[PDB]
């Protein structure tokens, strides 16, 4: 077409300059290649983490510096790549395409458009490796994230900055309350405040072609692919390029949250890309640290994650939102990458598989999982109601634990064992059902109030929807009260107890 | 002006144009709904006169 | 409608594409190769010239 001719003329006309002047301004000859990692001599004066230009093709960056040689981790397959190639260095450290372009559009790690939809239009380039923000940069997080989840994402919130884990083993439902978190976020990204608008970004490492695009299908048929960055690197590309995904993708977080605007970004399943340091450390001649893993890697997660920050009115009042997902075999919270990461984040979501096997598809542990923003960077009506629920749950579910040890006065006679069975078996939600801060605080007050002891766990099912159909109905009152002010009154505690003791008949 | 080599653009602003008076609204709850209800005023002012008097009683 | 056209401009790019394919192996039986060494050579002596 049109387009086509020009363009190329154009930049075969700036490659004839690029050859034309300063020589190359270096090179290097292969050493040897393999796993995604090569070897190379010349590069005498290369910078750190600089990229560097293959005579076939392929991509590189410069993890090691050795006195010679020169360590090359490969951005693609080794294939192409030979002995005695030619590597041109690009003059610049490793960065990735920012802006607001990369909005509705799928990139590789290193930001090449792949979704097929045309160039991407970025304000400029990012390093991949930022430094993150300082203590002042920083801010404590208090604008809440809207999860969407009616569940204990709800009582204990993430909120606006918080690098909240998401633990469990696979197929738990990480990516499930991701993709709900990301549908969710449409509510407020679909207006005008950009306060508020959180503009969501994808890490999909180490995940199948075929499921991130069944992921984005699922984006784009909800509308959610208008404000979501697929920026990732599937299972197929090499190693490397799952390595530095997650990097690329906090480089674009970062750009939101250097703006002023929100970004939620989730690291989904982080464990492959420290697997992927793993293979570049084997063969870049890096020992291994503790079991098998280099020593990095709690480095890396450091860098990666603490890039995550709300920042202060001073840099913008920002927020860089982060959902980290881990999958750990067999539950075990306490391996080497799960303890890194469980120390690396604010607080975890744990999914237990017996959970999902149970039947309560969120299949969230209300006593493992905890958080820094309890009672805060809340909405304000679900922080009063449940500021310290999740004590409460953990207390019954040990008490359950020793109403089972001795039979005592315990089970059904006590109110607390009571309140808890009723609140856990409330927490529950289907997958692609994005529920608004409004329709949740009823829920939770009837639990938390005690209003529960005669509606038996069987029937907190169907009490639920009943509920939430009694508000959205006849009492859209006070809902709408809660969800314009973002806090329950007394007005509203009272409004709220009003419909709470009208329908506990029901 | 996302569609370059539209050729059905028109036909279907053509069809949509064509297909916005669907059919009359029937409207016509005055046959069977307005005669159950004056059976309800009726008998109702019987009703209430019947238990008014009872209390009285 | 808009995505069978997105097709069409895909599929059209791979047509431009096995045809480019297509003229470089054309290129590579016709004798095309003593003007352009002495033009790049003429380039490279420019290019070192300038510095
Ligand atoms: N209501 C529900 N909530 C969550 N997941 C559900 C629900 N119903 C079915 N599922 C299934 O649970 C799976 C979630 O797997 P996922 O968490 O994406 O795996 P991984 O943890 O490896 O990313 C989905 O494939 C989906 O088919
Ligand atoms: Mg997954």
């Amino acid at each position: 077409k049109a387009q086509p001719t020009e363009v190329s003329s154009i930049l075969e006309e700036r490659i004839k300059g690029v050859s034309d002047e300063a020589n190359l301004n270096e090179t290097g000859r292969v050493l040897a290649v393999g796993d995604g990692i090569a070897r190379v001599f010349g590069l005498n004066n290369i910078q750190a983490e600089e990229l560097v230009e293959f005579s076939s093709g392929v991509k590189g960056m410069a993890l090691n510096l050795e006195p010679g040689q020169v360590g090359i981790v490969l951005f693609g397959s080794d294939r192409l790549v030979k002995e005695g190639e030619l590597v041109k260095r690009t003059g610049n450290i490793v960065d990735v395409p920012v802006g607001p372009g990369l909005l509705g559009r799928v990139v590789d790690a290193l930001g090449n458009p792949i979704d097929g939809k045309g160039p991407i239009d970025a304000a400029g380039r990012s390093r991949a490796q930022v430094k993150a923000p300082g203590i002042l940069p920083r801010r404590s997080v208090h604008e809440p994230v809207q999860t969407g989840l009616k569940a204990v994402d709800a009582l204990v919130p993430i909120g606006r900055g918080q690098r909240e884990l998401i633990i469990g083993d696979r197929q738990t439902g990480k990516t499930a309350v991701a993709l709900d978190t990301i549908l969710n976020q449409k509510r407020w990204n679909n207006g005008s405040d950009e306060s508020k608008k959180l503009y969501c970004v994808y890490v999909a490492v180490g995940q199948k072609r075929s499921t991130v695009a069944q992921l984005v299908q699922t984006l784009e048929q909800h509308d959610a692919m208008k404000y979501s960055i697929i920026v990732a690197a599937t299972a197929s590309e090499a190693a490397p390029l799952q390595y530095l995904a997650p990097f690329t993708a906090a480089s674009i977080g970062e750009w939101f949250r250097d703006n002023g605007k929100h970004a939620l970004i989730v690291y989904d399943d982080l464990s492959k890309q420290a697997v992927a340091y793993r293979q570049l450390s084997l063969l870049l001649r890096r020992p291994p640290g503790r079991e098998a893993y280099p020593g990095d890697v709690f480095y890396l997660h450091s860098r990666l994650l603490e890039r995550a920050a709300k920042l202060s009115e001073k840099e913008g009042s920002g927020s860089l939102t982060a959902l980290p997902v881990i999958e750990t075999q067999g539950g075990d919270v306490s391996a080497y990458i799960p303890t890194n990461v469980i120390s690396i984040t604010d607080g975890q979501i744990f999914l237990e598989a017996e959970l999902f096997y149970k039947g309560i598809r969120p299949a969230i542990n209300v006593g493992l999982s905890v958080s820094r923003v309890g009672s805060a960077a809340q909405v304000k009506a679900l922080k009063q109601v449940a500021g310290s629920l999740k004590l409460f749950l953990a207390q019954y579910r040990e008490v359950a634990a020793f109403a089972q040890f001795g039979s005592d006065l315990d089970a059904s006679t006590k109110q607390t064992l009571v309140r808890g069975e009723r609140l856990t078996q409330l927490l529950k939600q289907n997958q692609y059902s994005p529920l608004a801060t409004e329709e949740q605080v009823p829920l939770i007050y009837a639990g938390v109030n005690g209003h529960l002891d005669g509606i038996e766990l069987s029937r907190i099912g169907e009490f639920e929807s009943s509920f939430l159909s009694y508000l959205k109905s006849n009492h859209n009152e006070l809902l709408t009260e809660i969800r314009e002010k973002g806090e329950l009154s007394k007005e509203l505690l009272a409004s709220l107890k009003s419909a709470t003791e009208s329908f506990v008949a029901t | 002006s996302v569609l370059k080599n539209t050729s059905v653009i028109d036909k279907i602003e053509s069809y949509v144009k064509q297909y916005k008076p669907v059919k009359i609204d029937a409207s016509k709850q005055l046959q069977v709904i307005e005669s159950f209800e004056k059976h309800a005023m009726t008998n109702a002012k019987e009703t209430e006169s019947l238990v008014s008097k009872e209390l009285k009683d | 409608w808009v995505r069978y056209e997105a097709s069409l401009r895909q599929l059209e790019q791979r047509q431009l594409a096995k045809s480019v394919v297509s003229r470089v192996q054309s290129e590579l039986g016709n004798p095309k190769f003593q003007e352009k060494v002495l033009q790049q050579s003429i380039s490279e002596i420019e290019q070192l010239l300038s510095k």
